[PDB]
């Protein structure tokens, strides 16, 4: 009926779970685990575009000097050069030379890039979770998605998923990020107004059309060259002249456990960490009786070849009596070995042939075979295999670890070698014996 | 009563009437004895008077 | 002075900060918060409104038996009925007797009266602080609405602020929290897909435009009687009703330190706790040297008459023979007693009134009179009058506060206590003379 178990968080490996009811036949089904992507919530803090100096036509008072106006533009710059030289087409432009002031004015606004390329500085929040899930349905693949928080019940083909909690709660992502059009970076900007040039913060705007620039530049003007109708200023290094080719590497790069980004929104998909319950309940319309499944007898297990790897460990033949023809299950009373095989029409009395996985150095075990036991040995040998480009929890142990015959080399070396200590132990009554063998 | 920080009440959709406490405290004198852990009677009831 | 200070954080308290600077002009400025707007973070999680149980045109199959049309729709509910009779204006509506049957179905939707009316299941946490502030400098009432974090900064005629940041991170609000179109709630609203059904929350969609509702209404359809022709069903509960019974406890009304709510975004308004780092700059331009100050000769606070409480709770009369004329600070240095009106004209030989208010009943008072410190004692009076709106943070003092004789009888009583300890160390050398001199 409820049948509730805690698969670990495993992106792209698949489980095996015994389901059954209490008086019925039991089966085999397949869950898998897709995809875990980690929704972070967001805010955003102010954005960072391309700034653009822009300067007047200036002001060329021959014969006399005219004050500018001092209006508030963000870096608002200005200079009345003394003495200075117009020159034009016809040799120099006022006829008046060496009373010739220039009033000259900078400012920086904004650029028309900020349009649709500009980077944001955000503040990153806690995350929310998104999960997805194949079931093979005894032969029917079916997927849904979900969120991962024991809090998210999908019911459809009379499948009441309700998953359980996030074990883990863990987040790659500090508040203090930015984000620019294919990338984010974990990095402390400096905030808003506090910003600073030539940096992250040498221009600071909230959104791009919140008009507030921040800006630092600085742009000191200079006298000219020599009659030159032109207007020099001092240096301003930005942000983006430089930070935008050495942010390096994106924190796709960046991911522990094998983390990986999305953005449009940005998430933290596919590091599946910790263990994820779910519970899901089943009605009698797939189980059926055991009198409609046949009685297995004189089972035997028989491992012609193992070989503790992360792959297809070893294969076995079991020596089966049913007593009709029928479908029925097959699951190992330990979860390190691993039969391929889920649910096996049987037919009589007969050898089945079966595989199996496990990384146990010999595989010493027990098997339901549909309400019936059996019982399976299997010397395991060293794993040939190299390299493996998939990873395998099908085949992963803990560390109370049992190997081939070396424990039994233990109990060979301890059926106690301390023996010699229980004959120390044995004199110690016929010592006591002496101190009392005059009273 | 009125605590330290004060009431607000609200009636109905009106204006919230905030009140602020008073400090009055006059129930006390100087005189021939004490009388000024009277005071520490007033401001303080019940502690600050236990220390003397 | 880069006076950095810290004041109290209450709306409307007039907070008198001193400029000493260094050799300079003494300077005595105003500041008053006008508001203090936390606003959390805008996380909207789903939404709930009301349904509609949508009941479609039944399907009366005449002599015949309709089956049932599986469609995807939320509660989805059909049921063939049989042995019906319809009728209409000229007898019956079929010419078929006993095996009329009539298909029948219902479901849920969403309501179209979530067009603006709806629910907001939300989430919040940190906020952005920002409050408004007026500064009176020399006349200037100057204000700003600054970012209450400690990152904007902000200049006025060329006084220079950084606010904040907040002392007391307190936040009225949880994270699972229910938007009204005036209010916000802390409830945990049940969780998407995983929704309990009645109560106020079952219908669950995710944003306001988005359709797909989850919802569990419990439709089940009832036979019509006999011969009329109608669709009953099991009564559908309305969450969407009762919501609006829930109201009730607003967090208008039910937040500590007087704070006020305004939804849509939603504003955490006036929070009287705790206290506000605060940056003041102001270059010398206003500040002559204390010699260039008129400096005050013959000085001497008197307070004539006062009665120490939330009003103005005194007054005193400085008399004094200044070197010359100025517009020259006044500041009171002892904290209780605070100087009504920051700053002053001294002309020479003169007199003037200052008003205050404290709590102390024998007031101590010390003032630095734009050249002097001068002190003045009192002996001032507790209220007797009862209603007062508006607080008086100026007058409080602490858990110590001096008497009037009382410290002579403390000294008086716990005065000769040595005396008794004075004579056990003459019991302690008698003994030890005669002990030792005799042995
Ligand atoms: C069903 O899923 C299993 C694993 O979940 C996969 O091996 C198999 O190819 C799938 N079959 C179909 C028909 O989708
Ligand atoms: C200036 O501010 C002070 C205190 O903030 C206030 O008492 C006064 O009325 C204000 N004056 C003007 C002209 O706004």
């Amino acid at each position: 009926y409820e049948h509730v178990t805690v698969i670990p968080n495993t992106v792209g490996v698949p489980y095996k779970t015994l389901v059954n009811r209490p008086g019925y036949s039991p089966m085999v089904l397949e869950m898998e685990l897709l995809s875990v992507t980690l929704e972070p919530t967001l805010s955003l803090d102010y954005i960072t575009c391309e700034y653009k100096t822009v300067i007047p036509s200036p002001y060329v008072k021959c014969c006399g000097t005219a004050e500018c106006k001092d209006k508030s533009l963000p870096d608002y710059s200005c200079k009345v050069f003394t003495g200075v030289y117009p020159f034009m087409w016809g040799g120099a432009y006022c006829f008046c030379d060496t009373e010739n002031t220039q009033l000259s004015e900078a400012h920086v606004e904004k650029s028309e890039s900020c349009k649709t390329e500009f980077a944001s500085a955000y503040r990153a929040h806690t995350a929310s979770a998104s999960a997805k899930l194949r079931v093979l349905y005894q032969g029917n693949n079916v997927t849904v998605s979900a969120y991962a928080n024991g809090d998210h019940a999908v019911t459809v083909k009379d499948a009441k998923f309700i998953v359980g909690p996030m074990s883990s709660a863990w987040t790659p992502f500090d508040n203090k990020i930015v984000v620019y059009k294919g990338d984010v970076y974990n990095m402390d900007y400096p905030p808003f107004g506090a910003g600073r040039p030539g940096q992250f913060g040498d221009i600071q705007s909230r959104t791009p059309e919140s008009e507030d620039v921040y800006a630092n530049t600085q742009l000191v003007l200079q006298r000219p060259s020599a009659g030159t109708v032109h207007v020099p200023y001092s240096q301003a290094p930005s942000g983006f002249k430089y930070w935008l080719k050495e942010r390096g590497a994106s924190l796709q790069h960046t991911a522990p456990f094998g983390c990986q980004i999305a953005t449009n929104p940005v998430r933290a998909m596919n590091c599946a960490v910790g263990n994820m319950p779910i519970s899901i309940d089943i009605p009698d319309a797939a189980f059926t009786r055991v009198v409609d499944a046949p009685s297995l007898t004189d089972m035997s297990c028989e491992v012609p070849a193992c070989t503790h790897s992360s792959d297809f460990g070893g294969v076995a033949i079991i020596k089966y009596a049913a007593s009709k023809k029928g479908k029925c299950a097959v699951h190992s009373m330990t979860n390190a070995v691993t039969i391929r095989e889920a649910e096996i029409e049987v037919e009589g009395n007969s050898q089945l042939q079966i595989s199996f996985s496990t990384a146990l150095a010999s595989a010493e075990f027990r098997v339901q075979v549909c309400s019936t036991q059996v019982h399976c040995a299997a010397e395991c040998h060293p794993p040939k295999d190299h390299i493996v480009n998939y990873p395998a929890s099908h085949t992963t142990l803990g560390v109370q670890d049992i190997s081939v015959t070396a424990m039994s080399w233990v109990q060979k070396i301890t059926g106690g070698v301390g023996l010699v200590v229980a004959v120390a132990a044995l004199i110690l009554i016929v010592v006591l014996c002496v101190s009392f063998s005059r009273h | 009563t009125v605590p330290t920080e004060g009431l607000e009440v609200t009636w109905g959709n009106n204006e919230p009437y905030k009140y602020w406490p008073q400090l009055s405290t006059n129930g006390t004198a100087h005189g021939h004895p004490h009388e000024i852990i009277l005071y520490y009677y007033e401001l303080y009831p019940t502690m600050t008077v236990v220390v003397v």
